[PDB]
């Protein structure tokens, strides 16, 4: 019927003067645009097709092809950049968002789904959309008692577009509509489908992926605990977002990460600093790392929680850039731990490890590392025992290493090495 | 991953 036409005979009847003639050649080319393979995006705009498309989105009288064309003016928009901005110029916009309050449901959806591929674009079609008022009309299709009275479909494309209206900086979305989506988020936060609990953690992970300030504004909504319990979740599409909002959060200030301390994340790390997912390891100790740049009490709740054993694992073997976010991560437990802390640290069996990463060709891990051992050594040094450190050093090969990055070619590395042999090792 | 889909 309308299945495989070509762009002309398309073209044809879009361009005849019989509604019903437009309506079918419309469909036609949504089917071409919503088939498995390369769909034909640019033959579509290049006939011109676009503005027929956005005229179809305002006949009331004829809601078919008001859904045809939302469909097909979706699937351009879900192209590249210059096919969603041939989108936009032909003035969809304030079309899809006049068609929010269609009363078919079918037809909204379809007018949300695109306005997510346009918002999705980038900051500035973001922006745009958020310009034309879109946000009120998509919040008002959430504004019922009950989430799980709205179709699941319908309800997981709402709330991936509102993601995408939180998505993406330079600059980051407006202060005051981030104020206003977030109780609808908070709110999607609470529903039960695994996919409406993933994008909301995605689109909370966008909006603390900034400074503290907006951080700020997602922890004054108290969302935290729901974020830690998500954190604890067996669907790893939950736990991902989940946990790039958390470490997010800690890279803000300690009293936003005294927070996350609270509602219990610790608990959590022994099974995500093991997580047989190298991206869940990496980005459990990444946020690690920014847990012990903290104050010496919630470097004690690091302790506490038996969590420096981990962290030994992780340097001892991991995917190499979950090793390099380790050593990060020692390096700020021993800039800013206490006396007792870092012994706690070398009894835990850090040198060794340490050590053996002296053997990696990244610079930047080197750096880090000696970094460590220095202020190892000072503890040492302020309690009397450098020359057991030193031994211990030296019974696993690391001075070795040492002495050998005094051949560094780098700078830094090749003065923090002679630093510690002449000052330790003499 | 990407921001955007294509209704198939």
């Amino acid at each position: 019927g309308t299945v495989n036409w070509s762009v002309e005979d398309i073209v044809k009847g879009i361009n005849s003067n019989n509604l019903e003639s437009q309506l079918q050649a419309t469909q036609a080319a949504r089917k071409l645009l919503s088939r498995e393979k390369q769909p034909p995006i640019d033959n579509i705009i290049r006939a011109g097709l676009i503005p027929k498309f956005v005229s179809f989105l305002g006949k009331t009288d004829c809601s078919p092809i008001q859904f045809e064309s939302a469909w097909a003016l979706t699937n351009i928009a879900s192209g590249t950049s210059e096919q969603t901005k041939a989108v936009v110029d032909g003035g969809a916009i304030p079309a899809f968002i006049s068609l929010l309050a269609s009363p078919h449901a079918h037809i909204s959806e379809q007018a949300v789904w695109a306005l997510g591929n346009i918002a999705g674009d980038g900051s500035a079609f973001r922006d745009l959309v958020i310009k034309h008022g879109a946000i009120d009309p998509l919040l008002a299709l959430l504004a019922v008692p009950d989430l799980s009275t709205l179709a699941c479909g319908y309800l997981r494309n709402l709330t991936w577009t509102l993601s995408n209206l939180c998505r993406n900086k330079n600059p980051a979305p407006p202060l005051d509509a981030v104020e206003q989506i977030l109780p609808t988020l908070v709110r999607l936060l609470h529903h039960n489908d695994p996919e409406v609990l993933a994008d909301s953690c995605w689109a909370i992970s966008y909006l603390t992926d900034g400074p503290n300030e907006r951080i700020e504004m997602v922890v004054k909504k108290g969302v935290v605990p729901q974020l830690v319990k998500l954190l604890g979740a067996t669907e790893l599409p939950i736990v991902t977002p989940a946990l790039r909002a958390i470490g997010n959060i800690v890279t803000g200030t300690d009293e936003q990460t005294q927070k996350v301390i609270d509602a219990g994340a610790l608990a959590v790390f022994p099974s995500l600093l093991t997580n047989p997912k190298t991206n869940i390891q990496k980005e459990a100790t990444w946020t690690m790392s920014n847990i012990t740049a903290g104050r010496q009490d919630q470097i004690q709740q690091v302790v506490n929680h038996g969590l420096v054993p981990f962290l030994v694992g992780v340097l001892s073997k991991a995917d190499f850039k979950t090793q390099k976010e380790a050593a990060w991560a020692i390096t700020n437990y021993t800039s800013g731990g206490t006396v007792e802390q870092i012994v706690y640290l070398v009894h835990c069996g850090i040198i060794e490890p340490l050590m053996n990463l002296l053997s990696a060709k990244d610079t930047k891990i080197i750096q880090v590392i000696l970094d460590a051992i220095s202020n190892i050594f000072q503890a040492a040094e302020k309690l009397g025992e450098t020359e057991k450190l030193s031994i211990m050093i030296e019974e696993c090969g690391g001075l070795d290493k040492i002495e050998a990055l005094q051949r560094h070619e780098n700078e830094s590395v090749y003065k923090a090495s002679l630093n510690l042999i002449e000052k330790y090792f003499s | 991953f990407p921001a955007k889909k294509r209704k198939v």
